[PDB]
């Protein structure tokens, strides 16, 4: 199968949105293949994707965001494979940023805060955040916390002492938009105090 | 003429909350919401879609046509997909304000009326 | 000249109040209806201020309609307006607020209202916090995990109407009584 996956980003640059598609098999011949989106568009039937390295990209204000569109892989005029998708159900948020952790001497905790551009957007303005932390030494002993706000607090007594911890955060759409997890924010590292 | 009685209201409601609501607010940007006199009412969801249909697409006096607006293009698209057998002094801001109230009333079908 | 305020108290009572220094030491009348094809009825419940009419109370009986009204200097209308009543909705203050603690978590519940599309918001803080932190839900059952049993927290609850349904000009309810909690027990000050 010449299967692929897609993701949309609404208001990624101003009031224009983006549609990105890429094949599930990385070792495929792209010299002859071109993508086409048809349906749920503004005053046009179809729009062509730009072949950029190993991905197919669109950027426009002409996405209607009502009903399903038809994304097809084309070899000239003939369509090899076709996929019917609603662009409001494949949304991938912009990743969070300005992640930071501050130890509060009296409180004996760590206030974790971050930011997201989606707070200043009209459409995809409601997200669910996923903050993941661990001891940098461990392998897959990551601790995940879901939240709707951009502030979280970790207790000193509920963490290991004199240990380097790593923390990162990502977001998924919520409230009448469905889709995928964003990319992770850059990680932030912090050492906890010793038992004194 | 057309009965909006067999529509997928829940799908239409999702379309409103996603982007149509926001497109109506962007059209009304710069106006004080409390300043508008609300005159057009609706009861149940079929009746609200009847009144939304008329105000969005039927050309009135004071407002030539809202059909080229993004909110109208999406409204036309939502009704064609989810309503089976659906056939398709600049007082425009006042009229879009009337639409906003019907759309909102379409989201409150459990509240009683006289 | 005429300044007006509208409040729809808990989907029960509409209160329209007016101010107009021209028509002071004078009793202006209030006339209303809920449809554009019916005759206007007169106010049967007047508010006064400085001995003269200043407002009207209508029992709206949980109804979602456009209120059409006019204030008159006898027969002569001084002010005319029409509005969806629920645009000025003020939900009631949370009642029967209860807290259940489990280690470093709390679940705050209260009596839900009879009407939907509301947000039941819980605000909280300890002496280490510079502002109130918040969590809200569609029903009055909000769970706040990741707190500290060892700290004192001040809490209070309120009800808001959702902007997508009721529009942007509603009022949040009044906040409920403030309660202080350390190690799953109630306290006096914080
Ligand atoms: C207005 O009504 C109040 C209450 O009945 C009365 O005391 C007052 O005399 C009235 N004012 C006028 C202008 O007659
Ligand atoms: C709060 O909701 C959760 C899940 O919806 C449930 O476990 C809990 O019993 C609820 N509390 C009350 C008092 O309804």
């Amino acid at each position: 199968d010449y299967s692929f996956s897609c993701y949309s980003q609404l208001e990624v640059n101003g009031s224009q949105h983006s549609l990105t598609c890429a094949f599930e098999d990385p070792d495929v011949n792209i010299t002859n293949l071109e993508f086409e989106i048809c349906g749920a568009l503004v005053e046009v039937k179809c729009l062509n994707f730009r072949k950029l390295q190993e991905i197919y990209f669109i950027e426009t204000k002409k996405f209607l965001l009502i009903g399903k569109s038809n994304i097809c892989v084309k070899v000239g005029e003939k369509s090899l494979t076709c996929k019917k998708i609603d662009l409001t159900t494949i949304v991938k948020p912009e990743a969070p940023f300005d992640l930071s952790v501050v130890y509060r001497e009296g409180a004996n905790d760590f206030v974790v805060t971050f930011n997201t551009s989606h707070l200043q957007k009209k459409y995809v303005k409601v997200l669910m955040h996923d903050v993941a932390y661990r001891q940098e030494k461990d392998e897959n002993k990551w601790t995940h916390v879901n939240l709707s706000s951009t502030k979280l607090t970790l207790l000193q007594r509920k963490l290991q002492p004199a240990a380097m911890y790593e923390i990162k955060v990502r977001s998924i759409p919520d409230h009448y938009f469905k889709g995928f997890w964003s990319e992770w924010s850059p990680s932030y590292y912090f050492r906890t105090p010793e038992i004194n | 003429m057309y009965d909006f009685t067999n529509c997928d209201f829940e799908k239409i409601k999702a379309a409103y909350l996603s982007t149509i609501s926001k497109d109506l607010i962007t059209y009304m940007s710069g106006t004080k919401s409390t300043e508008f006199n609300n005159t057009v009412s609706c009861s149940n969801r079929p009746h609200c879609l009847t009144e939304i249909q008329s105000l969005t697409f039927n050309p009135t006096a004071g407002c030539a046509s809202l059909a080229k607006e993004m909110f109208a293009m999406k409204t036309k698209a939502a009704l064609a997909i989810w309503c089976p057998g659906y056939s398709e002094t600049n007082k425009c801001l006042e009229q879009v304000s009337q639409l906003q109230g019907l759309w909102r009333r379409f989201n409150r079908p459990l509240l009683k009326q006289q | 000249g005429v300044q007006i305020q509208i409040i729809y108290f808990n989907l029960e009572t509409v209160q329209v109040t007016w101010q107009a220094s021209k028509y002071s030491r004078t009793n202006l009348t209030f006339h209303y209806r809920f449809n554009g094809d019916e005759a206007y009825d007169q106010c049967t419940n007047y508010l006064l201020q400085e001995g003269h009419t200043s407002g009207c109370l209508l029992d709206a009986e949980q109804r979602d309609d456009i209120l059409y009204f006019s204030i008159r200097n006898g027969t002569h209308p001084v002010f005319t307006a029409s509005r969806w009543m629920v645009y000025y909705l003020k939900p009631s203050s949370p009642k029967h607020v209860r807290f259940s603690w489990h280690q470093d978590a709390v679940t705050v519940t209260c009596s839900d209202l009879s009407y939907g599309d509301l947000l039941y918001e819980v605000q909280y803080r300890s002496p280490f916090d510079t502002e109130w932190q918040s969590k809200q839900e569609n029903t009055c059952n909000v769970t706040i995990e990741g707190l500290d049993a060892e700290k004192c927290y001040s809490f209070w609850v309120r009800v808001k109407a959702m902007e997508d349904v009721y529009g942007p000009d509603t009022y949040p309810s009044d906040w409920s009584e403030v309660t202080c909690w350390q190690r799953g027990e109630i306290r006096d000050a914080c």
